[PDB]
């Protein structure tokens, strides 16, 4: 800020790392996994995160005697080194609530990690946590339901809901697909979802699929007299393609639509939230792409920040992976983002990731989606980790069942139901999965003969 | 502790709640109508005697509203007898129909009342 | 009016003080209860409330030449003593009709109280009534429907209709919300009904309670055969809002939507009362904040200008308090104002509060709505005190009784018919009301449960 | 909240009086001036406040148990007494951020100020003052531009700004109420504005207002070379009549209209300032009927309270009355409002009426419009008091000038600019002021006039 | 209005005729030239377009006892015979001001002057004058602009 | 052919009185008179919107009768809604009510609302499908004597 300019580099550290700063209810905070290159020290690392995700310029301007720059500037107030990892630290920048425009996760991304990750004198960096403080919560919808009126309009309670994903995603013709789909919730799914990649192609135009999705899932809820969905995937090239999918949506009188929200975009996702808000569609996000982005641990954004965002910007499901196939601490992570998904209030805890404590000021919770790989003996398992707040998802699980979908979707609701009245009579699901799914293979001959196929 | 009753239990508004009338007090409530100077008129309806919509469902859309008129609305009338004369004939001929006594205020100039003299056995 | 310029301060009182004055049946005419500071005699007084809500002006100046002022001033024409109050006087004012746009129940009320509540002179003013002439009557739509259309609407006839406000106001979730309406309208209430206070709040959004509240009231209607309603609340902080609430309530073809005039304000309130005409819904008022202007005699409006001017701006019911709990006089006042609200013609009557003689020229007349503390004991006073054209509203009266909604809603109706077929054979509610409802008593379990709980 | 049932009255006082209550950064405040009836004590009368403007019930509701209604009431937490009244209390009350809509200051007043007022157990209530929250101000737009924005789009820095109400109001036709118009901004003011009462009436319909005050607004500013306005009011009926006069300003190019917000109603206000931010177009608010509800100290709601809202809902300018004739204390209270207006962060200061620190988290500023019987010797006083940020506007001090408006312009923008050049040289505007003005008058023939007319 | 039905024609004249009548500000005023054929004396013409104008049925009809009529009708309350004119006289008509639309012309022509120009009994009819009360007068918007602002 | 009615003149009634029954009575009537054999029933000519009958109250009422009278007859019943009013604009708000209820016949005073306006509602209703009755008020005010004015024959053309 201010001047008695006279042009010219200068230097950053001094300005940037702030470690006597007291954060603010109003700051945005950012926890970032920061790899320096070797020879710059923390402090200096830290420094030039906020420096460059905030007013850091190369060389000194004149206009900075316009403004008061400390008041718009990003301040790394602390710095903690990375156990078990050479040259590797935590470094903690809050943002003023001014720098964000209302409402806007696009901007929000923009200004946090639009410009740092290029940065020289980074090796790499990851973004692992951001504390959204609530006056910047209530500039957005959030999702357009939420956990609690879902449940409410779909009149389920009590236990985890069961989709499965029609495949193969590409090939079949909308009738045939729409059987496919009958045939499913007819057996005692609640959802059936199109793939991430189906959005419109040659074999099988969109607003076809739409139509015989809705013959199936109206033939299937009038069959079982259970409320019945089918996610139909709203995602497409332009904001007037998407919004032309979900007036369809609307038109049919169906219940939810889908939307990929990473490569849909921000923009687009809450032009969709909004929308459906407004037209009562329940909506479920898939997260494709996000392992370009959250995979690896020196680089990128950690999953949370992004689900987080999702959070703000709307969506009424979204898939969180499965807890199976890991072992513990991943398996604590995904818990801690879980938590931060569905509560409306999550204390720090860095054995679970969470390095903020989080408060949402009632904005709706999201409910996370397992799927991936799961078949009917992880059922003890993922009913014991997510609780019934959670929808699982089964596509090979139940399109692979010797006796076709319809059994193959008897024997998910069976096996659900048998752990869910097994753990309210008091059993461990943890040491008797196993013995629960067994004893209703004595009476269930679809659930018999689906675990003699799986595992 | 009871608890209300969902089968069979459809109204008629003005007066269903209270136990069926008597001939004295369906007399008396004819009179209340004379002695305010309203105009009786029997209505009588033998298929829906409730509001249902299959024609529009549009805001104050309802089919079952109107029934159909027995005879015409009884001016001069000043005798509760000659009402309940009438209502005997209309269940002598209509024994399967729900019959209702409204009344006509030609001041106000608008149908201001309502109220079921007749339900059919099992009603 | 007029010239010979010379700038300069001057004197009202000759001007504005018009004793001789005869007014014109297209004047509108106000009685205000002036209490002038110590040293200011009442000719001077209301010849300072007649220029500070009109032409006066605190130095002359030249432009007054270009008309005749005279045609366009305010006039006392009369003032009289207040009996058992030192210095408080009624001043009679006249305004010509040109002063005021068409239809703008929001320019009457700019013209007229504006300005003059805070001249120094005085020490408290209220504005006590208006004398609506039938010209100025004719440039407003009125009521959507009123009274008689009202009825012949919903088919009810010869007794008040009931509502019961849906408690606890916040907190419920849209769902339990609905089951709440479903069992009071099942009982044989005909309305149910939004606290003024629920708009659209984290907990409960306006189109989950829109939708659940619908499934209801149709639920309710289908197993009683009598036609149902449930105020759903539509005011909004912009008037786009609030029309997006009436447009749905339009769609799920329900017939009655609710607007709170005062905090919503008179402009929002005719557009609204426009698009209720247009579309076929009934118009409930609900009157939060008139306590805040309405409620001390010295100083505000009386609640009767309030009302005249909603018959104006339209709705089709009006929240008018209960007499119960107070003296005659108050008693008398209520009842002078529920005149103005149901009459098409209304002589002065001093012992009701009525100051001037009031036409409507066959504008609709407005239902109005008993509510506050009353249960089944206070029925046979409200029948006999309102009369048919009531609607009674039952909160506690209702959700407190011992054995729910549904029997709560019994003992109301059961206690109302009582008293209506009573009145009608003749006998004395005024004597006999108490005898009244314990003979139901013998009859009704339900409303036996309710007497035994109050009063 | 919570039950075992069992129907029948129950009393308040314990569940709505907390006075060991730590407030939320998150909750809204409200300070309320009680005076309660002889017998009820004060603990009692603001458990009553609190009560009867959140969850307080006459009798038990079996609904209450489906909630945590904790989680919902309102909370008197603290209490003390008002010196020199008997039995006056300022009570301060609590209100969960759940309980309000989202941008709505139609909502927030409903619930806090919609029940209350008309309470049998208080004699009188006036609520005083209302913290509102940062999460609940980031909730709404506030001002379509502001201090800053409206000093840069204008061009106008250093002095305040200066305006002119035509008079007289009613009677003029639309061409000589523009050749007024003309002669005024010509002399040296910037803004000439419509009285509050002029919408659309007989004599002067909108349009040919609009139509000719543009013709002379632009000569005048092709005359002088400064930027002109002149505040058209679009106030009306319904909010589609209100649109349509915002609408054909913005056809005209000109840049500013005004609205009587409380006659017109929040909601319309509402719909008007989001409008105006659209259009870029600056938004004059005039207070017309404020003194209904603000004058009396026992009852209704202070002006700072009026003001607060206005900012949330927004307006450019509001009218703030004269700090002229009237004894310090009056003096300082409207300083502290005006604070409240065009600050940022107001600190607590009872001395002010001040009963709570406000922070805006930058959002605009409202200037001040200091009108009403003000004329050239005011000057050193205005500029003293209300500083530059300021719209100080002359009616009868402009168009009573002997000579005209143009040199009735002219006295009064030279008088303030000696003031303004006084100031700057460091002369003391409250002991020199009437030296300053004589001294101007030497080289000043308008200004020398005008002092001779006036005091 | 009213009844005890029986039904059946009906004669005019005492019903439509009310010389005594005194106007209210607030009803439509009409000034006819009215002809009437030979033999039928002017009370009777008078009535006859009043009848014709307004509530007049040719026979009874049981829903007029559903209303007040009186509050409806058109009533001939003034007749004055035209110098120099053998069997022409002006007679005057009240409409109260509820029978017409606001702000609509056309309305106000269909109810005065939709129907009686074709009665038989009358020969020949000329609506001269109508005195629009100032209620009425409201509800229209009148000349978008007028002298004063033209000017 | 739309009516299905053949080899007959069609019936109607005109509800009177014209003026001072409420929506609801006017349905009534129009109920009772339909469900007796007549296939159409007819708004007055002065029948518009009114202080004691608004135009949609009517048109609603009468959707209400007409439905129950076809129901019980099995007959195609009509009834005239008259949707003449004071400017084009409110005349087309009334005939696109019609159309939402699905009633087969709105009606037109052709000389008192004028040929322009007339126009565009026969327009209008042939792009709808909906009959349009005319009713000739004020005719007599032209066609009457036969030394001035028009004969009726060419209103009829026109
Ligand atoms: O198609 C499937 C699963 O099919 P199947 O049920 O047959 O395994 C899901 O879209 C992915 O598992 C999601 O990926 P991510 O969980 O990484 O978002
Ligand atoms: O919530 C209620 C009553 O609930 P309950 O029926 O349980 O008393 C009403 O809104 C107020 O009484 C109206 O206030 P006012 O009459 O002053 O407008
Ligand atoms: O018309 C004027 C002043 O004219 P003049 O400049 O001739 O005094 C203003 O609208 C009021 O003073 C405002 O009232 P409030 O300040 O109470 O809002
Ligand atoms: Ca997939
Ligand atoms: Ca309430
Ligand atoms: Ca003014
Ligand atoms: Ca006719």
């Amino acid at each position: 800020a201010s001047v008695g300019f006279k042009a010219g580099v200068k230097d950053y550290k001094l300005t940037y790392y702030t470690p006597e700063y007291e954060t603010l209810d109003t700051d945005i905070l950012a926890a970032f996994r920061v790899s320096p290159q070797p020879g710059v020290p923390p402090e200096e690392a830290g420094a030039a995160v906020a420096a460059e995700s905030s007013t850091g310029t190369w060389t000194t301007v004149w206009t900075d005697g316009l403004t008061n720059l400390d008041r718009y500037k990003g301040r790394c107030y602390h710095i903690e080194p990375v156990a078990g990892e050479e040259n590797q630290y935590i470094c903690y920048v809050a943002y003023p609530l001014d720098l964000f425009e209302e409402g806007s996760v696009t901007n929000m991304f923009t200004s946090i990690v639009g410009n740092v990750f290029g940065f020289k004198a980074l090796r790499a960096l990851r973004l692992e946590d951001l504390r959204i403080p609530v006056a910047y919560v209530k500039t957005f919808q959030g999702p357009p339901h939420g956990i609690q009126v879902e449940r409410d309009k779909l009149n389920k309670y009590g236990r985890p809901l069961l989709g499965c994903t029609i495949k193969p995603k590409l090939g079949l013709s909308a009738k045939n697909y729409g059987r496919a789909v009958y045939e499913c919730l007819r057996g005692g799914l609640d959802f059936t979802k199109d793939d991430e990649n189906v959005n419109s192609q040659p074999f099988m135009r969109w607003r076809d699929r739409f139509l015989f999705c809705a013959e199936a899932l109206y033939k299937a809820q009038a069959e079982t007299g259970e409320i019945k969905g089918h996610y139909l995937n709203a995602t497409a090239g332009t904001c007037e393609d998407m919004m032309k999918r979900a007036v369809f949506a609307r038109e049919l009188g169906v219940p939810i639509v889908m939307h990929d929200y990473l490569t849909g975009g921000f923009t687009a996702n809450t032009t969709l939230s909004h929308y459906c808000r407004d037209n009562g569609l329940l909506l479920h996000i898939h997260r494709a792409m996000h392992a370009v982005i959250d995979r690896q641990k020196n680089h990128g954004m950690h999953f949370r920040v992004l689900a987080k965002a999702l959070r703000l910007s709307g969506g009424d499901h979204i898939h969180s992976g499965t807890v199976v196939g890991k072992l513990e601490g991943e398996r604590d992570i995904t818990l801690g983002f879980v938590d931060l998904l569905r509560d409306d209030y999550t204390e720090k805890d860095r054995s679970r990731g969470i390095y903020f404590t989080q408060s949402w000021v009632s904005t709706p919770g999201v409910l996370p989606v397992a799927s991936g790989g799961i078949h009917v003996w992880h059922m003890p398992a993922l009913t014991e980790i997510f609780g019934d707040d959670s929808v699982l998802q089964f596509g090979g699980g139940t399109l692979g069942h010797p006796w076709g979908n319809a059994p193959g979707a008897v024997a998910n609701r069976v096996a659900l139901e048998a752990c869910v009245q097994a753990r309210n009579e008091g059993r461990d699901l943890a040491r008797e999965g196993n013995t629960i799914i067994r004893e209703a293979t004595k009476w269930s001959p679809e659930l018999a003969a689906a675990c003699e196929v799986w595992k | 502790m009871q608890v209300w009753p969902i089968l069979n239990l459809k109204k008629y508004e003005t007066l269903s709640y209270l136990p069926p009338l008597t001939t004295d007090q369906l007399a008396r409530q004819v009179d209340y109508l004379l002695n305010n100077k309203w105009v009786p008129c029997l209505e009588f309806e033998t298929d829906h005697g409730f509001v249902y919509r299959e024609h529009h469902n549009s805001p104050g859309y309802y089919d079952g509203r109107y029934w159909t008129m027995w005879k015409l609305p009884m001016f001069g009338c000043t005798d509760p007898a000659q009402v309940l004369n009438e209502l005997e004939e209309c269940k002598k001929e209509y024994p399967n129909a729900f019959i209702r006594i409204i009344g006509f205020d030609s001041n106000r100039e608008v149908q201001c009342i309502s109220f079921i003299a007749y339900k059919p056995a099992g009603y």
